[PDB]
């Protein structure tokens, strides 16, 4: 759908998960 | 998964958990791709090798959950199947081969903070994201360890796992085993020289590899946990089914019915 | 090992 791959508990509140980092570091 | 953690609340609402209904089991992941359709591998529901043959009517979607175990009252949400499709040149006698299929569920499910879907990538995504070396996430009840007599202790988690992996160039995952691999499959782990671990393992199948973009917010599922040769081994990487390279049939599927 | 859910389902 047209909302796909936004979490509401993390994206939209913006919010990062534990290792959310780790993989935007390797990117 | 091996050598992971325990997953956040909320991390990962697309994860699926295909359940068996008697005797009542932990059969395979999945995940949620819109209100009405769950994809997950073919091998979870067809592998004549174990005799295995599933029809709709054997199995549940169980949807939100974080509790391997648990009932999750008001939590979780459990669907039943109208209709399962595996894709037609799925190979299960020599590599498992397109290793890919869709699940209609009988109603659309509510969307809430534990339940939503995760995205199909688009060509440029995939030319993006699916690079040697990025790091993607696999999630899953399956097994702590790989099986073996002299293990002592639990060998099942009491929640969901998670594990970041990078994704390894070709020619490596070629060279690490002699099982006949496709341009349907990508390989992830870290390498002998890293000296790190982390690895799916049997029960995570059909669970999803995801990526996120840095060029939009959003997370793709790029990959579905396939095979592997034991589980964390040196010198071995897990496989995944190539959900791009599949991804002209998915569309199909779902635009027919 | 796992917790009954509820017969309806089924
Ligand atoms: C799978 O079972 C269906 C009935 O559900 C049957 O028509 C089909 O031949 C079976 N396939 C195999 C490979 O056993």
């Amino acid at each position: 759908e047209a909302d796909c791959g936004l979490r509401p508990l993390f994206e939209k509140k913006s919010l990062e998960d534990k290792t959310e980092r780790e993989l935007l570091e390797s990117y | 998964i091996v050598e992971g953690s325990d997953a956040e609340i909320g991390m990962s609402p697309w994860q699926v958990m295909l359940f068996r209904k008697s005797p009542q089991e932990l059969l395979c992941g999945a995940s949620l791709i819109s209100d009405r359709w769950v994809l997950t591998a073919a091998h979870c529901l067809l592998y004549p090798p174990w005799d295995k043959n599933f029809t709709e009517n054997d199995l549940l979607v169980r949807i939100g959950k974080h509790s391997r175990t648990r009932y999750e009252r008001n939590i979780e949400k459990i669907s039943m199947l109208e209709k399962i499709y595996i894709h037609p040149r799925y190979n299960w006698r020599e590599n498992l081969d397109r290793d890919i299929a869709l699940m209609k569920l009988k109603k659309p499910v509510a969307f809430s903070d534990y339940i939503h879907p995760v995205c199909l990538p688009d060509r440029e995504t995939a030319a993006s994201l699916l690079q040697a070396g990025y790091k993607g996430r696999v999630t899953g009840w399956g097994n702590l360890k790989e099986t073996w007599t002299a293990n002592v202790g639990k060998g099942q988690p009491s929640v969901l796992q998670v594990v970041n992996l990078p994704i390894v160039e070709r020619p490596v995952c070629k060279d690490s085993t002699r099982i006949r691999i496709t341009d349907n499959m990508f390989c992830a782990g870290y390498k002998p020289d890293e000296g790190k671990r982390g690895d799916a393992c049997e029960g995570d199948s059909g669970g999803p590899f995801v990526m996120k973009s840095p060029f939009n917010n959003r997370w793709y599922q790029m990959g579905i946990v396939s095979w592997g040769e034991g589980c964390d081994r040196d010198g071995k990487y897990g496989f995944y089914t190539h959900v791009f390279r599949l991804k002209k049939w998915i569309q199909k599927v779902i635009d027919q019915f | 090992d796992f917790e009954e859910i509820p017969e309806e389902y089924l």
